[PDB]
């Protein structure tokens, strides 16, 4: 017999290994594999997919409508429509999203994100969004003179219904940490804020609807990545299922 | 074989001297089920009537 | 190297099954393929094709598992002799009738050729035939037809000069050995119609074909056993060829050395109360 | 040594392992093969040899009889003559036939099934009959009228004893279940109907037998495979055997 | 390390294995072969040398008289001279002989065997012998007339004092059991009878020794072989030498 | 790599046996091959051939198993020492003459050169030798001729820094290794017509040949057995030249280091009541 | 050999330093019975008589 | 995982075994070979260098004065002046040499010794020696008429101080036992005698000593060898050193 | 399977094993590699870097002064400055340096070293000094008669404020221990002494600072390294940090 | 190495997949000991005065 020195790690189970093993059934032979259409070889391909954030999410509100953000007729300049903290990971509206389920299973992400905005409003009803990421360091944004100062798109309520803010990848690292863990202080991959603001005012003619709605929408850049498996907080079971 | 479809394509590695050690043969060999389907001395074509 | 190329065999499973051409309508007094005589003997030549209108199908499906040597190529068990602990010593007569799955598998065919890979897992257990501790080295003992039988566990035939052994431990990984075919014959055969022997034609020797049989397995434990092992005894089939299919065995198997059977009610299907109704 | 990581799966024993191992009789040379006649390779090409059909299973027929369906002259019109669920499983007639038998020790199945029918009645003879395969979705057909509108054969008793309705592969899918499984639904597989009419009638000189038989015989087609086996259900022991 | 899966038959000793092991002298070098006569590299070379058989073996005859059978002046025509088994295994004459003591070794057995019988009388003595051998099916010949219906030599006292009887290989098999173990019923391998006779008689000058002698003699063909080592049977011990 | 082709060495056991050609009738004065001399030593020349009319038979069988090496080359027991727990040590003289199988294979030859592979099963047992547990490491050395013997289980001689020593488990796998041809001489002798000694002829030192003796193993647990331990002491023949063969051994062996036997009854095989029947 | 008939075919690959580590040779050797059954002097052809 | 088979001997310490293991310090580079006089590479460079014999192991002589043989006037003519069995083993005067203590070492001797004597009389001392060397059979010789039969050298003392009796390697085998091993017989390996005799007499001028000394030495030849190590008999130990 | 035979050392496990393991996450991709300045390959290159001596370990001296040597203006003449065994291990002022640090966690040291002085009294102080490197042997020298003998440089405070001392590897061999262990006797590897002696005096404009400093500096010369890791002394715990 | 001197020369083969998985680098790599000796803007050689 060849002389062997079996080492450390023999006859352990490691779950993540990749080796080759018996074949309990060696002469099948399988059916062939028949065209279908949508195959998706990487998950990311999910993720550059839009998704509707679960936006409204004001205590209260239930089902449907909390994919719409609402939006008025303002008697005041300058105020404010959204607030949100640029996260993949918790448990705020960007959690529930297709982007945001998907980094439920992964520990870091790195890369450029994009909120595709939509405007609900009758066909008569104008107005003008300012529509902005503040990077970290700092709080959300109070006034729109403040949240202007940083990276921005300004939308104009047309015929093309829906604007994009893209998000871009502004980072002291490669990646950051999906989870905010506080025993471990991951609070330090704070990547910060979406705030939206009314630019102008909603406006409308006499006795129209004076609320209407934002349909916000997120998605990955093709820039983007996330790495370490790890297990889905809320995807649980106290018994074994019968 | 990281797989063609419904190829099996195995390399039998025999480590002992004897071929009875060897493992099971994988080859797929003739068939002919005609000694036992059409067993009979004058070959019957299937467009044509058996008898006569 | 060339000489390492002798011990590797590339052998390869890609047969396929039969696809099908289209096909269109046929209306002519020429050809009859529906017509048939099931009194030649031959089975019917009909093909999809002419019966009905086809369209074409590429042929996908492998036949393997249906391969003679797939078919009998796993293991199976053939033999449970129990080691007690007031003798330590037991045998098996080697032959594949004990247990009928491997038997009635074997039952399709008449003249078989092959080798065998037998497998030996020991159990010890109680008296009440619970689990226990017991780790002890064991003996088996191939005994040819005419060898002295050990008749104790201290037998001094158990030297083993000339029979080959095998020694496992009973708490150990399964013992496993190859086989070679044996028979003084050119196959085996599952059946046979004749007797064995001449100027004799006793009934307990009539389908009885000792060249099938090749002897003996003797089991010692190497100290006197303080539990009771079981040997269970697992046979391959490899390397197989096969002659002359057979309507395979349908009455339960009564015997080990004869076909016997009950036959009180003749049938095999369940029965129904009416041949136009389920 | 070599240095070795020996991983799960160690000193296990699986009964389909195909490894080579120590012969016990390493200078052993067998006897030379020598030719006989009916060599077989694989067991389809005896499931493409035709069997009888144990196919007369009503309650109280015993023995050889149980191979001959009844054939009568009829007093009405567009009569049936037998009913048979498809089936390579469960426990009616095509269950004891060879293929039958082979599907006992076989989980799946694909391919066309063929049925050769002969006639028994005396030379004078004469009647007309039609099989039928019916699709799966529905019941048994009732009458000839719905059963014709499958795929069927129609046969004339002549010189010619014998016909063949090939029963052809129609299926959602590239293989069935052989089995019944109710707990696991394989009545899933369901895979239609075979049903034999009156297409005129048994006509008979007078005084002759009024009854005469049908010698039912099924093969399985060349484009036909098994898959997974398994234990054949019937084939059992309470004892070792003496 | 190398991932490996031990199987089964793992630290087992078989007695027939061949595989290398560690020397625990490495460095040894051994004496040098001398050449040496009769050198032996198969034991068949052994069993294609005669040796003589036990052929008297009748209750009472002890010791050398063994070995040579009576041939005497007869007052009856065709007289029996010896009828003998041909077995290789057993306990008869042949089992003591060479051939027979390998055959002890060995399970099976095939080929032709040869039975060379030298006279010893005087030089004025004459007689001829029939020596014949019955294939199997029924029992020994009862007579001179039915022996010779088989393979026989008829031998003729001279100054060529020996004969061969050559007992061909004929036999349904290539081989034959060595054994007649009763439970495995090896009498199946019953393999013919030897049998001698006088074919005229021994006659004598007046006065001379009314009986003399044949010697037997017994080896194999250069077509023979043994299959299957097995445990000698009568080579037996009670405790462990001292 | 033919560094690593120097390792490996193809060889092929292809030798077949002697085939039949087809013969006729012969009438004659020339040829009388039946006629034979066994006075002058050799065996008889006649074969199948010119006796009988023969057919043409191919050959197709092999003569391997009669191979010596294949004889003598399976493992076989020739050393059972017991290790007792009052002192913990015990030996075994290295020579194949206490057990009576491998003695009377080895009888068929005069002078045998061989290598040899001995393998070592430890079994542990309680004083009325039913199986135990007892996990422990057991010593087993080499002591040539001249070499000072252990006598206690922590004498120092078992330092073993000259003699070759193997260390293994009493419930662990089998202890295996192996020797080269060890004798002065060029071959073993398994007979000897001689003296052990110049200047001495005492009875006891004839047929003792002492360069067939290489001397002892000795064998202790490294510490105290708590059981009595059972080493059985396995060799297998290989690599083996043998020459000059012999009568085999007929009467049963009675001593270990002589040829004595009882010869009261002057025969070998059974008696019969008459030469002209069975 | 994964099979020829009764040749046995064996590649022995010694993993130890000396040969006599190795396995059991698996070589046919050359068989000369005539030392032993025609150990004469003068040949005696088959076809002759032996004496004279 | 590559499937493997661990055989027996596994998991087995053998003192001889001759494997790579890992190295402990695999990083670590040793200091370089400087040059050294005397750089041995086998053991046999020494036994091929003199030593001297502990000859004179007369009961009462201790120390230093063991290695010298007395030499005398004889008043008697042809008498012995020392006998010496021809051992390796055992515990005579060849026991304490260099080549002796090497062969402590070892179980089996080949090859030529050679024994160099040297006188240590005045100047004015003359004699003539006989060197018998006796192979085996018998006992030592008994008067110098029977030793000079054998092997012998006769040493003239002169200007050269020193002769050599070769001892040839006279043997029936290629190799002896070292050891007189008495239950194994290893007496069997006696390897003969050496005996010095006065060839005509040690002669002196008037009051000088009329005794003097031959100083005896003893080393291989090269065609000697030794084989199989063993344990040395004499170099014991009752308690670990501290 | 490959037969196999697992030798000793199988499943133990040695911290300075060099073998491939498994890799728990084999999917994982890094982020990439980076400049970074000051990338270090090899900690000689800490070891060539000067660090500075806690050369004034006088018992009562803390904090910073023990990085400086008291040199003042002398009374008399040939005073001595400084006194120091040439040790890479123990505890004395050469133990904390950056040399002494890696020295602690190794076991044997080759090379030669070097010693950097700087004054740093005021620029009218002028002084010259004698810095001497005893071979070992013997003691500490006693006088600047005596450490002259040896190698040494004599230093002229000035503009360029600093000198080297170059203790070479002087060495009856080609490594050295790094530790004074008593029970092993490793004051075998004694390296010699280190002494700074007064070459003229101190001398001082009228009411200036009569005492000065000289800075200590070590570092290791190109030829230098070590051997043999080992733990550190003086890193120590006696609990689990939390 | 089969030993040159101070020249350990190995061939790292790394089973697994992940070069993570390898066993430890053994190359010598570059030293550049004056980043960290000679960190100064003009360089001063050995033989001249350090200061101007
Ligand atoms: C110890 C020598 C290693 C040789 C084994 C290489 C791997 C075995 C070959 C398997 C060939 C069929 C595998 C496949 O392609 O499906
Ligand atoms: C233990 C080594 C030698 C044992 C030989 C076993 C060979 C078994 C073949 C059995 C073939 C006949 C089967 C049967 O009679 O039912
Ligand atoms: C344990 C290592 C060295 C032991 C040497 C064993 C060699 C045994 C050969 C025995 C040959 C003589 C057989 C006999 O005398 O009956
Ligand atoms: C670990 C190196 C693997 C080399 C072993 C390859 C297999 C052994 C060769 C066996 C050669 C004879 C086998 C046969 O053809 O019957
Ligand atoms: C299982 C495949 C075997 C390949 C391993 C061959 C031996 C490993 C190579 C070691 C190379 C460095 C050894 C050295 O020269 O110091």
């Amino acid at each position: 017999g060849l002389p062997t020195k079996p080492g450390p790690g023999s006859y352990q189970f490691m779950t993540t290994d990749e080796d080759c093993s018996p074949c309990i059934l060696p002469d099948f032979q399988p059916t062939p594999e028949i065209f279908i259409p949508g195959k998706v070889n990487n998950l990311l391909e999910i993720a550059q997919v839009e998704s509707i954030l679960e936006a409204n999410n004001r205590e209260g509100v239930e089902g449907v409508e909390r994919y719409v953000i609402p939006v008025s007729v303002q008697d005041a300049l300058d105020a404010q429509i959204y607030a949100l903290r640029l996260e993949l990971g918790g448990s705020g509206p960007l959690s529930s999203s297709l982007l945001g389920t998907l980094a439920k299973h992964y520990t870091q992400w790195s890369g450029s994100v994009e909120i595709t905005c939509m405007f609900t409003g009758t066909f008569m009803t104008t107005g003008k969004v300012l529509l902005a990421y503040t990077p970290p360091g700092g709080d959300m944004p109070r006034n729109r003179e403040e949240a202007m100062l940083g990276t921005h798109v300004i939308w104009d309520f047309g015929l093309q219904s829906s604007i994009t803010l893209v998000i871009p990848w502004i980072s002291a690292s490669h990646f950051r940490g999906v989870s905010n863990d506080d025993v471990l202080n991951y609070q330090y991959y704070a990547a910060g804020h979406v705030t939206i603001w009314y630019q102008t005012n909603m406006v409308i003619p006499p006795g129209f609807p004076n609320t209407a709605g934002i349909i916000m929408m997120i998605a990955a850049q093709p820039n983007f990545s996330f790495r370490i498996q790890k297990d889905r907080e809320d995807m649980t079971q106290t018994a074994i299922l019968q | 074989g990281a797989q063609g479809g419904s190829t099996i394509n195995y390399n039998n590695i025999n480590y002992y001297s004897h071929a009875a050690s060897a493992a099971q043969n994988k080859q797929d060999f003739t068939q002919d089920p005609s000694k036992f389907t059409q067993p009979i001395a004058d070959v019957i074509k299937e467009t044509a009537v058996p008898l006569k | 190297g060339k000489m390492l190329k002798d011990a590797i065999d590339k052998q390869v499973a890609g047969a396929l099954v039969a696809g099908t051409t289209t096909s269109t309508h046929s209306v002519a007094t020429d050809s009859t393929p529906a017509l048939q005589a099931a009194e030649t003997g031959a089975t019917s030549t009909a093909r999809d094709e002419s019966m009905i209108e086809t369209r074409t199908i590429v042929p996908t499906h492998g036949i393997h598992e249906t391969s003679v040597e797939s078919f009998f190529g796993r293991s199976s068990l053939v033999g449970m002799p129990l080691l007690a602990t007031g003798t330590s010593i037991t045998h098996w007569r080697i032959d594949f009738r004990e247990f009928v799955q491997l038997r009635a598998k074997m039952s399709w065919f008449t003249y078989m050729r092959f080798d065998v890979e037998f497998t030996i897992i020991a159990t010890s257990s109680t008296g009440q035939n619970v689990t226990t501790e017991q780790h002890t080295t064991y003996q088996v003992m191939y005994v040819p037809p005419g060898a002295p039988v050990p008749s104790n566990q201290d037998s001094f035939q158990w030297q083993s000069g000339c029979n080959p052994s095998v020694f496992a431990d009973t708490d150990g990984p399964p013992a496993q050995f190859s086989v070679p075919f044996m028979s003084s014959a050119n196959a085996y055969s599952t059946v046979y119609d004749g007797y064995a022997r001449f100027m004799d034609t006793d009934p307990d020797r009539y389908g009885i074909l000792p060249s099938n049989f090749l002897g003996f397995m003797y089991f010692r434990t190497l100290e006197d056993a303080a539990h009771q092992v079981r040997f269970r005894i697992y046979a391959k089939i490899k390397h197989t060829s096969c002659w002359i299919p057979r309507a395979p065995r349908q009455a339960p198997y009564k015997k080990r050395y004869n076909l016997v059977f009950s036959g009180d009610s003749d049938r095999i299907c369940s029965n129904r109360a009416s041949l136009t109704s389920y």
